[PDB]
């Protein structure tokens, strides 16, 4: 069946310099990519294969795997890192996206 | 019965 | 990290592997490291054997009702998983010892080496009259338990795994292709000349090829058509050196080269699989079970020391043919390699 | 490397609209083209995909038969032909790119074009 | 008693044989003994040689049909009939001594031994395009007169006799066939389980097969139909381990196994030749010249090291398959042997 | 006199040969004598190697887009042209020394010897489905520049020359063919007798064959038709002894032999190529490239009864069959040899 | 093991009559079914035979075309469909069994059914 | 063309315990079976292959082959041994029976 | 010409 | 060995004439038959040839389509069927024989028959 | 293209016992496939030399032939009183076969 | 190119 990809929390607020993390759990085992979208802009890829950092992405972004749960972590949250983050799988067709997580000040 | 994957810790 | 695990249909014998595709970098091939898990209570003085075999197969034992399921071996290796043999190679690999720590004392490492003179994984495209599978060479890891090597050959107590041997694009660029042929008319000083060349020697899968032709038709004969094509050569030498050549991509232009003039053009041609589905016998990259693989990568070899590989060797060439009136045809062939870039 | 979307505007319900994703800087046979729409008040969502190398084309179950995506390999361009447009089809449409061989996510995205459906 | 006599076309050479079918008891094959009669005045410096050969043959190439005719030897033996060699090994037997008494001193005994690893007599069924005869492995005895073994045969002073190597049903019954496979769904404990078994391991030709299948469909999926078949596996190892598999008998029953319900039934199936005439490549028993013969008996071999047999090995299995609805299917295979009972 | 020459496409390596057809005298075949011309500077410490090869081939490197093209070697020889090998064979032939005088120090003699057991040049006739060339055995001489025999160099600096091995009619009359076969009847003393005999052992190409047939039908059965035919037997032996036989000429006469009567007649039959162009697999004489050639000449064999002739052997026989009512036909076969007269 | 014939009686010349030989205790594929008739006084006479394993049916030249033998393998039963009955077809008919593989005589016989034509 | 089987005598008489032999000559070489028919009953096989005794029949019955002639011999005539005996060949189709030998009391 | 049987002594 | 041809005379322009060359002493499959005409004064000139072994017939460009050469094995005879005779076709016609394996010149020639064309 | 055989001289005269030579130049190479024929007045030609050097059986030894590249010469050692005739040069390497124009050797 | 002859003197 279609993969139900759920990420939490729906929103979180942290001042500049804090450490935040976003989780993502699939319906069944899956090949996970993370994208960051600024408001009014196209999404920009951050991590592919759930661990491999994309070229040009700052090293503060991190990705890890634990069974079916996937986590996106920012070690030191820069003043420009406030955006909406998405969680995607591409193991099976169709490819499903997460519901998003708005990181605010 | 089929090929799967494992953590290995 | 992750590892691959498969178990026997009985559910008592399980083999662990770290990878599926093993790289061939022309000096070494990645060893087939792994451990096999079996409960000694079920053993009862039985012995566990693991065999690595590369064979020239056609079809498989998938309960498909059809015969002529050929199978020719190319290399056979054996390993006694339990009871343990003498130590060498002395140090178990980091993955092997990590798996042994994770699983306990009921797992036993098994080690293999792939000699340099072995072929890569190549699958020939099936035709309409073929079903299930077609001709091709592939690697297999099989784990079974028996008193001897032929004591318990029944399939209900053995586990078989399919692995691949692959090659990637060498990082050192090769010489720039070029080929010139002059069509001398042995009546007067009149002659026809043409030159063809490629911008590079190595091309990735899907990357277009730019070929430029320079024709100096200093003759009364007129060039009527120009043909540019890419051909695939598949050497199938097993006991007799058979060959199979098939055009994988073609481009044609009605470029009339006027008599006593000059011509120059650049042609772009890209070989892909969408237009070569029907071509039976086309060489494809080795599949795992049934998934789509692209056009077969050219099988590169070391600088000399040819040892008559017994598998399927695939190479690519670009042929430029000029159609001229009242005979005097002329053509040019220049080869190139087709590989995947080395993963990062 | 760039991707440009064109063909926005408003279409009456039940109408049709075709958008062209003009690709540049990469080959159409070494990469795959995907269309992802983002309805306002809603995250991303995959719509359709085309693989010029294998000659394959995939659609989401919500656009099956309704939408058609094709690529013109001569000029490195892809089109998405939408038919029977409904009120739920309004979104900002991005045409994305992934490596054809062993895709590693949608690395390149277009600037995005807005498609609106209403009884106007 | 009686003996078989065949003479050369010129009538000057005649070979006498006691039997036409020689059996092997899994440890010793019946020795091939006989005498050969020749006119003393016909040969002065000539010698009489008798050769036993077993070979793959696609149609005899000593007859009168035009086309291809393959022949791959599998074992060859020679014997000097005249003048006699030292008598040991195998001094003359009772049959040989009685024949020598019958026709005096102008007959000469010849002795052969069939090695254990040799295959039995199996003939493949010809197709519509295989006019005349088809592929098969058969035994032959040739008596000819010549100065040397390498001397070319006149074909008018040589006599060829066809013999068979056959096997019969072992008197010790084997284990009762039985095999079960459980199809499991990852959603929850809704496993579908079926068990299939026979009533005995050895069946005679024409004897019906009773197979009992018990199905426990605890899932929401329903079984559309149940089919039971018997398939023959023929292994051809002339150069590479090819294999021909073909169904010799099928039964179809539209039995619906409702979800969360149990099913049990007994099926009767009998393989025979009246309905398998058109199946090209079907393994049949060894024919003398052209007479009708039944399906090939299973080539049974007692344990051992399983030496490479380069003939045709034929086996039989029963295939039970359930086609569950909306995807998936579960199948069972249980093998059985099929051969003639030992004559009284 | 004259001498043949051929050069590499780069026009730097040239090989000279005095003949193209080398005749086999059944005790020794003409040695391959020639010189190879190459500038000593272009080599740059490279070595000039000349190889003689005879091999089964199904299509050469004709650039045909058709895939399959098999090749099985039968004999391989090598010779180091430059730098010179040790003295033996110490004296160059007169042709070699004359060529060296004509060309200078840039030419180097190379000598080859063809063993006795090698086959002659035979070409199988291509079928409608086969394009270009077809199966056959042919000889080849190749000259190339490399550091060693096994080096994979730029293989466009090589020259390939096709030569032929031929045989002519022996200068002695053989035994006159003749064969008799009497059809006996068990029911009485009646017997049908059939005689057939030719007039010569050897026939030239295009020369008519006269067959004398005498029939003594001393039985109630009536002969309905008499058929006289000539058949060609081709022995293709590369891995297994496969034989292909095809009729090359026929004559039909409705000569009914009345019961209790004697019949005698002479039939004239001439085998040629015009009526049988369509017969796929027909043995033809060795072609150079594509020129038309007659039916394959018979291959006489060394009188020492040598074996393992790994090639194609072609022989001819005349079959006379009597069509008898109520079945029971009788046939007679007469073998003859077809050759070319020795040139003057 | 038993064999029972059925379908006796009297039929006018030119008529027809079908006899059923119901077999029990042996398989129809491991055995061959033969029909032998014995005229009053005159000895035995073989008329027809069937081989279910190979699918061959044989008839005596005196009954070729007129008589047809067939077997239903579902219930292990053979039938002899006689047509164009003539005056010389009257005899006691026995259905007999023999081993399908390596015939060794008609070991099993039926009790016989009398057939009359007049 | 069919094989003609002739057996002699047409009839014979022996009181009890006498030696009674019956011969059967094949027109062409043939695969011979002997059957005994009691009056009013179906025949039952006695000897197959012209020498092999059938299972269950008494050992007094015996058969032998001499070329194209076949002989059925009874060592001692039981009081219940009066019957008609038949000679059959099954080498060629059609099979042919003998004319019978009514062995009277 | 054909395989035939004969009577052993 | 002999070669006799007959069928001469005069034919009006545009007509037709068939000449038969009867061959004796040699087989038709081991030899090739050629027709060479010689105009009065002008030297020799090849016209047509037939090879019964390979079943091939060749014609000069000046007689292509116009002339047809054929032979039958039974009588060991060849014919030249000439059609659309023109004024330049007048010559003395010789039927010549050559060895089939292999061609070594026209060793045997016919007696020579005369063909005339005029109005 | 077609091969043109040029034979010279058109005619020559020499008394008995003299030595004459006749040359034949081929437009294109014919690989020594040249034959010479002699025609008496009002008679069929007779083959003299085939392969441009091989003397036909029965021809007197005074007739000679040689090849020099694309030029072929027919030589007579001593003109016999019956040796007057018209001599023709023929090539048979390619179809059609072309003849020479003739050389009338007079007395 | 292809095969051709020469004089050899």
């Amino acid at each position: 069946s279609d993969i139900q990809m759920t990420q939490s929390p729906s929103s979180l607020s942290a001042s500049v310099g804090d450490r935040v993390t976003i989780t993502c759990r699939a319906s069944q085992s899956v090949a996970v990519a993370w994208y960051q979208q600024k408001p009014g802009k196209a999404p920009k890829l951050l991590i592919y294969s759930a661990s491999s950092l994309y070229s040009g992405v700052p090293s503060r972004f991190s990705g890890s795997r634990s069974g079916t749960d996937f986590t996106l972590t920012i070690s030191s949250l820069q003043p420009e890192d406030f955006a909406t983050y998405y969680c995607q799988q591409y193991k099976y067709v169709p490819v499903t996206f997460g519901q998003g997580t708005k990181v605010e000040i | 019965e089929n090929t799967v994957s494992t953590s290995l810790g | 990290t992750r590892v691959f695990k498969k178990s026997s249909p009985n559910g008592k014998l399980t083999v662990y592997l770290g990878k599926r595709d093993f790289v061939d970098h022309l000096d070494k091939v990645d060893p087939v490291d792994g451990v096999v898990l079996v409960d000694p209570d079920y053993l009862k003085d039985r012995k566990v054997f693991v065999t690595l075999t590369v064979a020239f197969r056609y079809g498989r034992e998938d309960c498909d009702v059809l015969g002529l399921s050929f199978r020719k071996d190319l290399f056979i290796a054996n390993y006694q998983a339990f009871p343990p043999t003498p130590n060498p190679p002395r140090p178990p690999t980091r993955l092997q010892e990590r798996l042994l720590r994770k699983l306990g004392q009921h797992a036993h490492p098994f080690f293999f080496t792939i000699p340099q003179n072995l072929p890569s994984s190549v699958t020939l495209q099936p035709g309409p009259e073929d079903t299930g599978k077609a001709l091709g060479v592939d690697f297999e890891i099989r784990a079974f338990v028996a008193k001897s090597l032929e004591e318990k050959s029944h399939k209900r107590n053995s586990v078989r795994l399919v692995i691949r041997k692959v090659q990637f694009a060498p990082e050192k660029p090769g010489p720039q292709p070029s080929a010139e042929t002059t069509r001398h008319f042995l009546m007067s000083d009149r002659s026809l000349h043409l030159e063809a060349s490629l911008d590079k020697e190595l091309y990735y899968h899907g990357e277009p090829l730019n070929v430029n032709v320079h024709v100096t038709n200093n003759s009364t004969k007129t060039v009527k058509k120009i043909k540019v094509s890419v051909r695939q050569y598949a050497d199938i030498v097993l006991f007799s050196t058979a060959q199979y050549k098939v055009p994988v991509a073609q481009v044609e232009q009605d470029d009339q080269v006027s008599p006593s003039s000059t011509f120059s053009k650049v042609y772009t041609i890209t070989p892909f699989l969408a237009n070569n589905r029907e071509k039976r016998g086309l060489a494809l990259d080795g599949k795992l079970k049934h998934e789509d693989t692209n056009l077969a990568s050219s099988t590169i070899v070391k600088e000399g020391a040819n040892k008559e590989v017994l598998g399927i060797l695939v190479s690519y060439r670009v042929k430029v043919k000029l159609v001229v009136s009242r005979g005097g045809d002329v053509s040019v062939e220049l080869p190139f390699v087709l590989m995947h870039p080395k993963p990062h | 490397v760039q991707l440009v979307e064109s063909g926005g505007g408003l279409v009456q319900p039940g109408g049709s609209l075709r958008l062209s994703c003009a690709a540049s800087g990469f080959n159409v046979y070494s990469s795959s083209i995907h269309w992802v729409r983002q309805a306002p008040g809603k995250g991303l969502e995959w719509v359709a995909s085309i693989s010029s190398y294998y000659g394959y084309t995939y659609y989401a179950d919500s656009v099956k038969g309704r939408f058609t995506i094709s690529a013109d390999t001569s000029k490195n361009t892809a089109y998405l032909q939408m038919n029977s447009l409904r009120a739920e089809d309004t979104a900002v449409y991005y045409c994305a790119r992934s490596r054809q061989f062993w895709y590693s996510g949608l690395d390149y995205w277009g600037q995005g074009t807005l498609v609106t459906v209403s009884s106007a």
